């Protein structure tokens, strides 16, 4: 059916990168407005980055200039690489595609911890 | 960059009523919006987006309303299971942007 | 007569020249207007869709010998031109520059345009064609050459010596 | 019209002004790169491309070189080494209704980037899967064309701001557009440094009595001397006579 599933979570020393990873079914990712978005234990959630289908891409101005969104077209996958993992970075980190006024985010994925050493 | 209010911060109501939440809006948000229901342990779901628009499958109990910086959702009569966290999202600024709200945990009795 | 056409190519793929004349005005056009297989005898019009880049419109260029001469070097298409009155008479008369059109189409091939009156217009016909009056025009070819002009008190010329012709005239 | 296939005229074969052009009074936002605007004004080429259409006012900062977003980058998008202006005038009051002057639906759904002055107009259904909403209903049925919903209540950032943008071709250019004004009073019989239409030189200007020929605009005397020279605005011919020098 139609989901999105996530990997890449886990625990990595302050400073240090980790890879996320994000693949989807039943629908193609390509051609759909991908997103990242975080969610600190306990808070809100806050847009992180998303990719177009053009390969424009965008971050939130938090991460700007250390996350780079990146996609497997071939799989119908998208990844996030992240480096320097400071102490905030510690989050359940969601993927969706996001339709916009034709529908607000609806499929969401199923989340990945991301807490440090310390 | 329009920062969103949400109240009350709780709420407890009698099985069987209606149940009243209002977010507010710093800009204009007139038709930009989403309401998220993340029942604890999972990922929010997508209620009703843009101005009162009901997402596919979502209970027609659900009703949206307000315009401009203030809007408001209403539960008909709210069951066991409607106990969650909810948030009003805008996207006044689609390519790229977001902004979400502080939630509101939703129980009863 | 009536008008020329100038160009490459009588198909669309290049920009070819028009030039039309008429008893109210001359129409002057570049849009790469694709021919048939002959050119329209003026039923007003007879080529393909258009692109044109540039347009221009004036006054018409009207026993009476007519004389033309196309020139076309500087990226600019040169016309000059004179009408006396009277085969070719052996009297003497020189040309004035009529106009300096600046369009930089690469001209290398050139026909003529007709006309009649009441004439049917078909995109191909036979050699069998439609009358006409008695008529007839001339065709001669430039080539690079050394003349040696006189004028005279008026500013006009009046006689010309072909440098290259026989051993006195050099 | 709409930013989805934008409104195009090709200027030539004029003199350009520009005295209206950044110098009007309603303009709102004007800057060229590469070319200075007084230069500009006098600066003449081979054609001028017009562009007009609306757009909101939170997406003028698109329209840049190479600048990505999305109206510059699946609707409408402009060369890296694009030389020419563009302008944006606040059209808070000209194109818009408090039922929404949204008549124009810009494109935001697109399957690759465009290329520099693409025009790009098309009604089809973006999608996902196999079928668009012609057969299927949810899933899979995006529709590129969005309304704007255009009303007074909108703030800036959604007002509707009217775009030109004027792009100067200068390739084999026989140009044909050059407007500069530029022509002084003439002084006579006076040591003047003249400059008639091109024709520069120094001398004593005298009324003529030579017949120039309406097509002749220069005369000669013998040894390639420019001796006379017709007036381009009141066509009188005028006589040159180098002031007197000498051995003393
Ligand atoms: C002579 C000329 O201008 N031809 C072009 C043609 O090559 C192009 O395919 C068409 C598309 O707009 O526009 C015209
Ligand atoms: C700059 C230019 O247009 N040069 C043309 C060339 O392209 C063409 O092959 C040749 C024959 O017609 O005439 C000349
Ligand atoms: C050969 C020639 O052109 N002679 C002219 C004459 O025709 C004209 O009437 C006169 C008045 O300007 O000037 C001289």
């Amino acid at each position: 059916e139609v989901q999105l599933v996530e990997s890449g979570g886990g625990l990595v020393q302050p400073g240090g990168s980790l890879r996320l990873s994000c693949a989807a079914s039943g629908i193609t990712v390509s051609r759909n407005y991908m997103s990242w978005v975080r969610q600190a234990p306990g808070k809100g959630l806050e847009w992180v980055s998303v990719m177009f289908a053009g390969g424009s891409t965008f971050y939130a101005d938090s991460v700007k200039g250390r996350f780079t969104i990146s996609r497997d077209n071939s799989k119908n996958t998208l990844y996030l690489q992240m480096n320097s993992l400071r102490a905030e970075d510690t989050a359940v980190y969601y993927c969706a595609r996001d339709l916009g006024v034709v529908g607000a985010t609806d499929y969401w994925g199923q989340g990945t911890l991301v807490t440090v050493s310390s | 960059e329009r920062v969103m209010t949400q109240s009350p911060a709780t709420l407890s109501v009698s099985p069987g009523e209606r149940a009243t939440l209002s977010c507010r809006a710093s800009e204009s948000v007139s038709s930009d919006l989403a309401w998220y229901q993340q029942k604890p342990g999972q990922a929010p779901r997508l209620l009703i987006y843009g101005a009162s628009t009901r997402a596919t499958g979502i209970p027609a109990r659900f009703s949206g309303s307000g315009s401009g910086t203030e809007f408001t959702l209403t539960i008909s009569s709210l069951q066991s299971e409607d106990s969650a966290v909810y948030y009003c999202q805008q996207y006044n600024n689609w390519p790229p942007g977001y902004t979400f709200g502080q939630g509101t945990k939703l129980e009863i009795k | 007569i009536r008008g020329w056409i100038f160009g490459t190519t009588l198909d669309s793929k290049t920009q070819s020249l028009l030039i039309v004349n008429n008893a109210t005005n001359v129409v002057i056009k570049v849009c790469e207007f694709q021919f048939c297989n002959d050119p329209f005898l003026d039923f007003r019009v007879y080529s393909s869709a258009n692109n044109c880049t540039f347009e221009y419109v004036s006054q018409p260029f009207l026993k009476n010998l007519r004389e033309f001469v196309f020139k076309n070097i500087d990226g600019y298409f040169k016309i000059y031109s004179k009408h006396t009155p009277i085969d070719l008479p052996q009297g003497f008369s020189a040309l004035e520059p009529l106009v300096d059109l600046p369009i930089g189409i690469n001209i290398t091939r050139f026909q003529t345009l007709l006309a009649l009156h009441r004439s049917y217009l078909t995109p191909g016909d036979s050699s069998s064609g439609w009358t006409a009056g008695a008529a007839a025009y001339y065709v001669g070819y430039l080539q690079p050459r050394t003349f040696l002009l006189k004028y005279n008190e008026n500013g006009t010329i009046t006689d010309a010596v072909d440098c290259a012709l026989d051993p006195l005239s050099e | 019209a709409s930013v989805y296939a934008w409104n195009r005229k090709r200027i030539s074969n004029c003199v350009a002004d520009y005295s209206v052009l950044y110098n009007f009074a309603p303009f709102f936002a004007f800057k060229c790169y590469g070319v200075s605007p007084t230069k500009l004004n006098d600066l003449c080429f081979t054609n001028v491309y017009a562009d007009s259409f609306v757009i909101r006012g939170n997406e003028v900062s698109q329209i840049a070189p190479g600048q990505t977003g999305n109206i510059a980058d699946y609707n409408y998008k402009l060369p890296d080494d694009f030389t020419g202006c563009v302008i944006a005038w606040n059209s808070n009051k000209l194109d818009s209704k408090v039922g929404g002057n949204y008549n124009y639906r810009y494109r935001l759904f697109r399957k690759s980037n465009l290329k520099p002055f693409e025009r790009d107009i098309s009604t089809e259904i973006y999608q996902a899967g196999n079928k668009p909403c012609n057969g299927v209903a949810g899933v899979n049925c995006y529709f590129p064309l969005q309304s704007y919903g255009f009303r007074p209540t909108y703030g800036v950032g959604h007002q509707p701001y009217r775009v030109v943008v004027l792009s100067f071709e200068l390739l084999h250019a026989p140009a044909t557009v050059c407007g500069p004004k530029k022509s002084t009073n003439l002084v006579k019989n006076k040591c003047v440094n003249f400059n008639f239409n091109g024709l520069t030189g120094t001398g004593v200007l005298t009324e003529s009595n030579k017949k120039f020929l309406p097509f002749q605009q220069f005369g000669r005397d013998i040894a390639d001397t420019t001796d006379a020279v017709r007036d381009p605005q009141t066509l009188e011919i005028l006589d040159i006579t180098p002031c007197s020098f000498g051995g003393v």
